[PDB]
């Protein structure tokens, strides 16, 4: 409650316009970091043979190594009817995927 | 090494004809979802996962799914908790395999 | 520790608060126009006589 008409003996002109004003934000839960249960027998896949992740360009400044920070936010999936990604190579400024 | 491990994925009345042969595409997405799409010039296009051996009817291969059970879904309105906008609301349901 | 807190629908206790006696004008109980009505003043019980 954000009104200053609290604990005063006058209380003569108080009203719901002045007396019990309220700021709801302080009644906030720990909602930002929330979790849930998972079923062990449920089959949710974790294998992506035709998929390529891409990290951020290394800043080469005093911060984290972008290579070690993998976010899966810039993925790329090749055709799956050829086969799994056996090898990825670079030759003359161009990446070529076997 | 020396023999073909042969399995029968289905045996029934999928309407085929020798005058309308098969033309197929197959993809590898994971160790369990290995699909084979195939089409005749006469009948509907169909799908089969070759890592599954419980195909019991000819409607399990269509692009659109099939419903075997008689789903009974009743929707009732609870009052007191929630946050909605004034008006009428209608709920629709549909199965979909992952 | 990790918990699921109850919603307003599955709560056992809805709320907690004091109980205030009401008042009623003779005429108006007998005409049911107000019957019972809220008190100007909070009427607490006394612990002794």
């Amino acid at each position: 409650r954000y009104d200053k008409n609290r604990g005063q003996v006058n209380n003569l002109a108080v009203s719901p316009t002045n007396f019990n004003l309220f700021n709801p934000v302080y009644s906030q839960k720990n909602n930002f970091f929330t979790f849930r249960t998972i079923d062990y027998e449920r089959f949710s896949i974790n294998y992506f043979p035709n998929s390529i992740t891409v990290t951020k360009e290394k800043s080469l400044g005093e911060d984290i190594d972008t290579w070690t920070n993998i976010t899966l936010a810039t993925t790329l999936d090749l055709d799956g009817d050829k086969g799994e990604i056996v090898s990825l190579n670079t030759y003359n400024n161009e990446i070529f995927c076997f | 090494g020396t023999y073909f491990e042969t399995l029968i994925l289905f045996s029934g009345n999928l309407n085929f004809s020798t005058d309308y042969p098969i033309e197929s595409i197959s993809v590898y997405e994971n160790n369990n979802i290995q699909k084979v799409y195939w089409v005749d010039g006469l009948n509907q296009a169909r799908v089969i996962n070759i890592t599954k051996d419980d195909y019991n009817n000819a409607d399990d291969f269509d692009f659109v799914g099939t419903i075997h059970t008689s789903s009974k879904i009743e929707v009732s309105k609870v009052n007191g908790s929630g946050a909605f906008g004034q008006g009428v609301i209608q709920y629709a349901f549909t199965y979909y395999n992952k | 520790g990790v918990v699921v807190f109850p919603t307003l629908e599955d709560r056992n206790i809805l709320c907690q608060g004091i109980l205030c006696p009401t008042v009623a004008n003779y005429k108006d109980r007998l005409d049911n126009s107000p019957f019972v009505q809220s008190s100007w003043f909070s009427r607490p019980k006394q612990a002794t006589e």
